[PDB]
């Protein structure tokens, strides 16, 4: 996700959503305080390397371990 | 003794949401 | 059927 | 076909409420004064948030601890045999 | 009026252009100072509405092209007929086709490749195909090789017609533009020419040369003692002895009393016992139906007369009650830009592909195809893949028109203003449909996953412990079950086999079909389905629809329809073009498509195909364990991926090696991709230049200087790589294990 | 003619005529020598 | 805000002018080249950091440079 | 040149959109463009879809400055019209921002001030280690 | 208006729509805050109960019952716990209110005592004690 797509199209989506929750009933009685937007170039790469050295290191020690110990030699 | 039937849930459920509701007041606050 | 096959060892 | 004025910018940006409605209460006196009545403790914030969240953790760790091993798979313990590992290990 | 409207000459034949390359824009024209000039010849060499802006140019342009595509056409077809015709098993195959496999490859000697001449049978040694050529070739007739020779040689001079007709159009004698805007003679020659004189004439030839072959081929004589099918035409005793009806000759069909062609003309529907395939007579009065309802309607659009109808007047006139006024300026619309046509062309193709393949899954049309099961696979994958590439290529020339070809001033519509003044609603809606069916449609899955993890079988959504049922399939197959006794007189058996009840149908101990059981995993799989088919929609349409101008960037117009980015600015504003979005949506149809393949694959090797016993019990490939194992991930990985791959990998020493080399091939272009896919040009820039300075210390820098791709370039790259790694993988899969099993 | 070898000096048609001439005799060598994991010449 | 400097090797071309989508830069007279007139820019505080200035900017290295700084609701270019 | 004012100008022939002013119009402020138009004509919205102008004096609200002048950029080069927005806050303060001179920024005119000028080479700005430790930053020296 | 970010449709704008919208207790506005939280505190408390006592991991047993409604009630609490904490960050003390002062008529109205402390305070309360009150009333309902 983060390795491929980028910014602009996540904050066109970003902008239709604020729009659909601006404009209904019984929901705008809540507002928010921070304007939402979608995440910088730098802090996407970020995400997207840090989620792909998660899952590579817990899929390895997972294999290691389960097929290490299923024989126990 | 039934140690974990007690701590499990306070560290699990009760103070994750201590920390979020004061975090969130913090970070919101003027 | 077979001179299909050795139409391709010819040489 | 004027859209603009300097005069009130109330209808000038839209700042309407689609859906407000300004009719008198229609509960019954009686039901709200009751209502009232016995509504007042939680009218506070910090002190409802203080009991919500003491309340709510004493209740949580009374009820998993008194809790038998009917209800719990996990407070049932095993029940089968123990077994041996792959290489004779216990 | 409707006249023939040519110009002589309009392009002299002449050597001099080839010289000089990129003569079709000035600045392709002008020299080549850096690299990207290369990239560029190339990126629009197609792009004939860019090099000028007369229409008349363009449309003979387009003509000529057209042309030369079917000349290419037209030689790949008689290439295949003259493999099929020369280095091939096909007369083997004739007598026994059940256990022959066919083949149409032979390999050369040269290295150590000859390992690859397996031994299909027959006393023959090639590649197996899997293309479903021998069936069709059966099913025409065709009983020998000299007929396949002459069928190539026609081929052959077809193309070379074609070839030439092509030049002559463009540089001869090139129709004007009035002729092209001739829209309703077009549609009344491809309504009652293309389509119901051909169809009319393949009737003929069924009824004439296909029925008494394939009933003679069916009756168990040699293929080399059938009379030849000429004899049939000159001898009346003959078709008398197989057909009655023939002795009265066209009497009865001038007569009225068409019951007599009953004999050759049937409504039995269903599937033949001996071939496992549709009655050939059925598909004969289907084609003659078909060819007089096809005339009839081809004549509707006023042409040069009178009678008929005008496109214009009918879309003017047409009030109703959502719409209103609503279509009044679409018909200028649609005759003056190529790429609205081209669309909707794309887009209807694309949908028919993908019915064609249902509908050729759902019943065999050719005698002994339906036994043949990696026929089957591929045909379906392959018509799938090609549906979906064509469905997705539609939006993209739908942007390109929205972006380059639309003004409100000289001509404007109503309907495409309402739609585009409301375009938030549309995108929100479709947003929160999309969100609400994947988080439904997997969690379902998780929450399955989890409860098995810890040892809780009770409280999954499974046949079992909590039922999901189709309801309404179930209702739909019940009904289509007991229609053929009511619903539908004529019909004395069911349209297919598919739909529940009935009897098992198989030939030569395989079986060819029986009813397919619904169950909790087919609603789970039909929701995924839903689900990724909604989200593929969603990208392609908010990219269509925010091509023009959006909220971050209100003069995308200007920018056009490819164009990196706006600058990292506004917090960044990559990805913001039409281009991106139908690159985005590539991959979202890529996934949509591998998982209904892996589906079809896995509940057809479970619940279908299998071997018959002289007993009666069906034992299946698989043993059909996909209704119990197809509602978590683990199953599919476990039981699918791993368990099917074992024919794949194991095959090395064996005639299929080549298909464990691509297997491997496509792993390593899939991980290729990613190296476009994830970095960025200027530390590839920056590198180059040190590569240079190391270039320049030796006296051989070139005069071309080189220059790292463009950002375009190298997403087009990568999404490339990736599709063709993933495909290629897919089709070494499932071509090993469907001919090492099936 | 001019153009027409102008044409053919190209560098993609010039490059398919090398290559091809390339692979004929590296295909033409390896049938005339079977196979070969040494130099045996010397 | 980001930060706009112009620098003296700009020869007046009115290129970076024309091409901002904001308003941001004008030409002032000048007596340092030929042209007799220079870039400033004065309305920083629109500014949308889209770099369109830089881009069409004819020079060995360009003689307008955008610095991006922090943000804000208007260089962030929110409607909202 | 002195500022001029927008008091009673009517507005296009529309017939709605949802890329219309939002909460921060009635919050933090919005803009208004003002032209004059010789004839009647249609002209193709910054927010999505066509709208027809009006003869005489022409009036729109928009959402923020980039809008105002892509529609007034296309005025000037395909109708050959002159355009003029300013800001309005909901204080009800109304600010002139298009050309403050009377011209248009593309041409010099004596008057105006010099900002943000540095007298050097690209090149020359000292290195980040020479400003460390202190507010200011090397491009603004 | 039709440069506002919105459109009159039918749905949007119809008699029978706005008058069903416009009698809920959310939207009344000269209403105290703490009977409409204590009504809407009761249908969503006596909305909850169900699909606890229905589809939790106790719904095969003879304890489903206390299970899911004891579940509704710590639903119901959580929802308090956020409502609160929401109405904390969001609103001051002092500040007068921030609702709409006019109508689609242009005619005056009283603002919404519902967006300010106090108000947001009592809504907050009423909303807990009718969301206990639903619960307990479902589960004396439904099991007895
Ligand atoms: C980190 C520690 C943690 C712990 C200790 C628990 C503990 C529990 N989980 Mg939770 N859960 C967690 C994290 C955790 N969860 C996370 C990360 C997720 C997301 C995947 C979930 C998602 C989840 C689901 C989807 C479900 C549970 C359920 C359960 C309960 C199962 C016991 C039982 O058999 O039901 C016995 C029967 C009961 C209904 C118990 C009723 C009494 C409850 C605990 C309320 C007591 C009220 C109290 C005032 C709560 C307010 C205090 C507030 C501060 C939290 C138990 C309370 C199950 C459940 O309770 O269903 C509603 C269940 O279905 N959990
Ligand atoms: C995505 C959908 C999904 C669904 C439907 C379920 C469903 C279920 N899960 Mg699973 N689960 C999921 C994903 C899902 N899970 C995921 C991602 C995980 C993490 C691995 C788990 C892990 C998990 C655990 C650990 C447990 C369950 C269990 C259960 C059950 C408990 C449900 C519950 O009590 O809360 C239901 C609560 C509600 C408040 C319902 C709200 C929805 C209402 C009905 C909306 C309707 C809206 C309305 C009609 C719209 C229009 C309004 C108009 C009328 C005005 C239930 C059968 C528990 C169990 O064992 O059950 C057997 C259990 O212990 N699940
Ligand atoms: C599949 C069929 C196909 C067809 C029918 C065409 C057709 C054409 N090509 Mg294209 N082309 C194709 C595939 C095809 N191309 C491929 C795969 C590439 C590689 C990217 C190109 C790249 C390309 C370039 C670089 C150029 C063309 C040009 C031409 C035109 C001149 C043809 C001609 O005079 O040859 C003579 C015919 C015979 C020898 C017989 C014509 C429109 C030329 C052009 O610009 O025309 C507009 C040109 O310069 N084509
Ligand atoms: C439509 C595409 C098409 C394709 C992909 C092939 C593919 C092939 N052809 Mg076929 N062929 C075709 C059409 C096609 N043919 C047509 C239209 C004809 C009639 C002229 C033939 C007649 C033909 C003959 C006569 C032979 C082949 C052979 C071959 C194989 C070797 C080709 C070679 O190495 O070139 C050689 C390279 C250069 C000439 C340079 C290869 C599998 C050969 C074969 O398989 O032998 C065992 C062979 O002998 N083909
Ligand atoms: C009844 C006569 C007739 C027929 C049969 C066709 C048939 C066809 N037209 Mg249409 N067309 C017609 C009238 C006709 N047209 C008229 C009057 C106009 C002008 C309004 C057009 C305008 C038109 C355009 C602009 C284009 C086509 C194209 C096509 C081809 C589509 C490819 C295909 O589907 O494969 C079906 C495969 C076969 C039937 C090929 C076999 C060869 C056929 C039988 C040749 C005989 C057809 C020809 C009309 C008669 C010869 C005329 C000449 C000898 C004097 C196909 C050959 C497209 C094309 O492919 O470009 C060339 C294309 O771009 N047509
Ligand atoms: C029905 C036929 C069809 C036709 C006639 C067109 C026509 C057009 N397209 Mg569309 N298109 C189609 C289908 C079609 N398209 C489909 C199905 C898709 C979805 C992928 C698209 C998506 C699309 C995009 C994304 C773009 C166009 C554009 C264009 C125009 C420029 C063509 C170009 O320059 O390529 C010249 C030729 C090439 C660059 C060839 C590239 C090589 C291909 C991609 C490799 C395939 C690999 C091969 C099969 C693997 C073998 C391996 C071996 C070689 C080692 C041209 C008018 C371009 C545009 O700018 O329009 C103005 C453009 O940007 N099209
Ligand atoms: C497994 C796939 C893969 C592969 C093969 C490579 C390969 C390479 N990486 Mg890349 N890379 C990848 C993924 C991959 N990367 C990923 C996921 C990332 C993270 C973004 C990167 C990021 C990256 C960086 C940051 C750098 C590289 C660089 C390099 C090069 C290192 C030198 C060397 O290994 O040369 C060995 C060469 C080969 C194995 C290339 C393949 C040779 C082909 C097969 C030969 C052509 C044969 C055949 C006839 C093809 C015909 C095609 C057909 C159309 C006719 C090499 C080209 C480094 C570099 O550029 O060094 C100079 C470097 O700076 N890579
Ligand atoms: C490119 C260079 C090339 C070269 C140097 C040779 C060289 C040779 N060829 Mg080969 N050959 C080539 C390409 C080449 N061939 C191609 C492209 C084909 C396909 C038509 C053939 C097919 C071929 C045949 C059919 C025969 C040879 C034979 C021979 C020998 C001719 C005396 C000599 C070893 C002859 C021979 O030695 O056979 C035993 C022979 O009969 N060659
Ligand atoms: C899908 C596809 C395909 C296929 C196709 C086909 C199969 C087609 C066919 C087609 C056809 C099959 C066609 C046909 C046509 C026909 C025609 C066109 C005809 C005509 C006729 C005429 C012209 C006649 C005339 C006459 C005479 C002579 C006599 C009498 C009178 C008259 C005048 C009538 C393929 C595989 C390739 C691939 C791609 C896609
Ligand atoms: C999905 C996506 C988004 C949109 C993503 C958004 C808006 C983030 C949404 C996050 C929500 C709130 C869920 C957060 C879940 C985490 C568990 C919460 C954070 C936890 C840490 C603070 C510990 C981008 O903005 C983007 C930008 C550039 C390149 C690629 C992408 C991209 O792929
Ligand atoms: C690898 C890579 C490059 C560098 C890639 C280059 C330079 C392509 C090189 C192609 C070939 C291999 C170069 C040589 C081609 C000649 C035709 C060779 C002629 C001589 C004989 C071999 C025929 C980028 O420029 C880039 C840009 C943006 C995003 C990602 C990337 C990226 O991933
Ligand atoms: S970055 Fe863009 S907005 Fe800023 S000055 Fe340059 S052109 Fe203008």
């Amino acid at each position: 996700m983060f390795l491929i797509s980028w910014r602009g199209y996540w904050q066109e989506l970003i902008e239709t959503l604020a729009w659909a929750h601006e404009r209904t009933p019984l929901a705008n009685l809540i507002r928010w305080r921070d304007k939402p937007v979608a995440l910088s170039i730098v802090q996407a790469r970020l995400v997207g390397l840090a989620h792909f050295s998660v899952g590579y290191i817990f899929t390895y020690a997972a294999f290691l371990i389960a097929s290490t110990s299923g024989k126990f030699g | 003794n039934n140690l974990p039937s007690i701590f499990v849930p306070l560290v699990g459920l009760v103070f994750p949401a201590i920390a979020m509701a004061s975090l969130f007041l913090h970070i919101q606050k003027n | 059927s077979g001179a299909n096959f050795a139409r391709a060892f010819t040489v | 076909s004027v859209y603009f004025d300097l005069e009130d910018l109330g209808n000038t940006t839209g700042q309407w409420d689609v859906y407000g409605s300004d009719a008198p209460s229609p509960y019954n006196p009686l039901q709200s004064k009751f209502f009232e009545t016995f509504a007042a403790p939680f009218t506070k914030r910090g002190l409802l948030l203080k009991f919500l969240i003491l309340g709510g953790g004493s209740l949580l760790t009374y009820v998993s601890a008194t809790s038998t091993g009917e209800v719990l798979p996990i407070k049932r313990g095993p029940q089968e045999p123990p077994k041996l590992g792959p290489r004779g290990k216990l | 009026e409707v006249k023939i409207l040519v110009d002589r000459d309009p392009i002299k034949t002449s050597f001099e252009e080839w010289a000089k390359p990129g003569h079709f824009s000035r600045t392709i024209a002008k020299g080549p100072d850096t690299t990207t000039w290369i990239w560029n010849l190339h990126a629009d060499a197609h792009d004939f509405d860019s090099h000028t802006s007369d229409l008349e140019e363009i449309s003979r342009k387009v003509f000529s092209a057209h042309f030369g595509q079917l000349s290419i056409i037209f030689l790949w077809l008689s290439g295949m007929y003259f493999h099929g015709a020369r280095f091939s098993n096909y007369e083997a195959w004739l007598s026994d086709p059940t256990h022959i496999g066919p083949s149409a490859q032979v390999v050369w000697s040269i290295v150590g490749q000859e390992i690859l001449n397996g031994d299909v049978g027959g006393g023959f040694r090639g590649i197996q195909i899997t293309s479903g050529f021998f069936q069709i070739w059966r099913a025409s007739g065709i009983t020998s090789e000299l007929q396949l020779y002459c069928t190539a040689i026609g081929g052959l001079v077809f193309a070379a017609l074609m070839l030439f007709a092509g030049w002559f159009h463009y540089h001869k004698a090139a129709p004007k533009l009035a002729w092209f805007q001739d829209v309703e003679s077009m549609l009344n020659h491809h309504l009652a020419g293309l389509l119901g004189l051909g169809s009319l004439s393949w009737a003929g030839h069924q009824v004439h040369v296909s029925l008494p072959i394939n009933q003679f081929l069916n009756a168990g004589v040699d293929p080399k003692e059938i009379p030849l099918p000429h004899e049939f035409i000159l001898n009346r005793d003959l078709l008398a002895q197989l057909y009655p009806s023939f002795a009265e000759g066209a009497t009865p069909f001038f007569t009225l009393n068409w019951s007599k062609y009953a004999e050759f003309l049937t409504f039995r529907g269903g599937l033949d016992p001996v071939t496992g395939g549709l009655w050939l007579t059925d598909i004969a009065h289907h084609h003659l139906a078909i060819a007089i309802l096809f005339l009839i309607a081809g004549h509707m659009y006023r042409t040069n007369w009178g009678i008929g109808h005008g496109i214009k007047d009918i879309l003017e006139a047409h009030k109703g009650p959502f719409t209103g006024q609503g279509h009044k300026g679409l018909y200028e619309i649609l005759t003056t830009s190529w790429h609205a046509q081209l669309s909707i062309n794309l887009a209807m193709l694309g949908s028919l592909t993908i019915v064609v393949a249902h509908h050729m899954y759902s019943m065999p049309p050719y005698p002994y195809l339906a036994t043949d099961y990696g026929t089957q696979l591929s045909l379906f994958t392959h018509h799938m893949w090609i549906g979906g590439f064509l469905i997705v290529g539609a939006a993209a020339h739908a942007a390109i028109f929205m972006v380059r070809d639309y003004d409100p001033t000289t001509r404007y519509n109503d309907l495409l203003d309402r739609v585009l003044r409301h375009r938030d609603a549309i995108i929100s809606h479709l947003n929160w449909v999309c969100i609400f069916l994947g988080f439904h449609s997997f969690g379902l899955y998780i929450h399955n996953d989890t409860m098995s993890a810890l040892g809780r079988p009770q409280d999954m959504f499974s046949d079992t412990a909590i039922q999901l049922q189709p309801v309404f399939a179930q209702w739909i197959q019940n009904t289509h079950a007991l229609a053929p006794g009511t619903t539908a007189p004529g019909a004395t058996t069911s349209t297919s086999l598919t739909w529940g009840g009935g009897d098992l149908v198989a030939v030569g101990g395989k079986v060819a079909l029986l009813p397919i059981p619904l169950g909790t995993a087919d609603f789970l799989v039909h929701h995924i389905h839903a689900f990724t088919i909604h989200v593929t929609v969603l990208i392609l349409l908010k990219g269509v629809l925010f091509a023009r101008s959006s909220r971050l960037i209100p003069d995308k117009a200007n920018l056009g329809f490819r164009f990196p980015c706006d600058g990292p600015g506004r917090g960044g504003t990559c990805q913001v073009s039409a281009w991106d979005h139908v690159f985005l949506g590539l991959f979202w149809m890529y996934n949509a498509i591998s998982v209904v393949i892996f589906h079809f694959s896995w509940k057809m090797q479970s619940d279908v195909w299998g071997s018959i016993s002289d007993q009666g019990v069906v034992t299946h490939i698989t043993g059909g364990n996909f209704a119990q194992s197809s509602i978590t991930i683990n199953g599919w990985l476990r039981d699918f991926l791993w368990a099917q791959a074992s024919q794949v990998i194991q095959s090395y020493g064996s005639s299929l090696s080549a298909y464990g080399l691509f297997f491997l091939g496509a792993h390593f272009v899939w991980a290729f991709s990613l190296m476009f896919l994830f970095s960025g040009r200027g530390y590839w820039q920056e590198l180059i230049e040190s590569i240079v300075w190391a270039h320049n210390k030796l006296k051989v820098a070139p005069a071309t200087q080189p220059r790292a791709l463009s950002i375009v370039q190298g997403r087009a790259v990568g999404v490339t790589h990736y599709l063709l790694g993933g495909i290629a993988t897919t089709w070494a899969f499932f071509l090993a294990r469907i001919i090492a099993v099936g | 003619m001019r153009d027409l070898k102008t044409y053919l000096s190209v560098a993609p048609v010039i490059s398919t005529l090398w290559f091809a001439a390339l692979a004929g005799l590296l295909i033409e060598i390896n049938r005339l020598f079977p196979d070969a994991l040494i130099f045996p010449f010397f | 805000s980001h930060s706009v400097k112009i620098y003296d090797t700009c020869i007046g071309c009115t290129q970076c002018v024309r091409a901002c989508p904001t308003d941001v830069l004008e030409m002032i007279p000048w007596d340092g080249c030929k042209a007799k007139q220079i870039a400033s820019a004065p309305r920083t505080e629109d500014c949308v950091g889209c770099k369109r200035c830089e881009s069409a900017c004819p020079t060995d290295f360009l003689s307008v440079r955008v610095y991006l700084w922090h943000e804000t609701t208007r260089s962030m270019g929110l409607a909202y | 040149t002195p500022p001029q004012l927008d008091p009673n100008t009517p507005s296009p022939i529309f017939a709605g959109s949802t890329g219309g002013l939002l909460r921060k119009a009635q919050v933090e402020e919005f803009y208004v463009i003002t032209w004059n138009s010789p004839k009647e004509q249609i002209f193709e919205m910054p927010t999505g879809g066509a709208a027809i102008m009006r003869e005489g004096p022409n009036l729109l609200k928009l959402a923020r400055k980039e809008q105002c002048l892509a529609l007034g950029t296309r005025l000037r080069s395909k109708y050959k019209i002159t355009y003029q927005f300013y800001r309005v806050f909901p204080n009800g303060e109304v600010q002139y921002l298009h050309p403050k001179d009377g011209v248009y920024p593309e041409k010099a005119n004596p008057g105006r001030e010099g900002v943000g000028l540095n007298m050097r080479s690209i090149g020359k700005n000292v290195s980040p280690i020479e400003v460390k430790f202190t507010g200011k930053q090397s491009y603004d020296l | 208006d039709p440069f506002i970010g919105s459109l009159e449709t039918p749905v949007t704008s119809s008699p029978l729509i706005a008058w069903y919208l416009s009698n809920l207790p959310g939207y009344r506005t000269a209403v105290n805050p703490l009977l409409r939280g204590v009504e809407v505190g009761l249908a969503h408390g006596f909305f909850l109960v169900g699909p606890f006592v229905k589809a939790g991991p106790l719904r095969n047993t003879a304890y489903a019952g206390s299970a899911g409604s004891l579940a509704a009630a710590g639903l119901v609490v959580i929802l308090s716990m956020c409502l609160t904490i929401y109405g904390i960050s969001s609103f001051k003390e002092g500040e007068p209110s921030i609702a709409p002062s006019l109508t689609l008529t242009g005619r005056k109205k009283q603002p919404d005592q519902l967006q300010t402390a106090d108000g947001w305070a009592k809504f907050t309360g009423g909303f807990f004690f009718g969301g206990i009150s639903g619960v307990t009333w479902a589960y004396f309902l439904l099991y007895v």
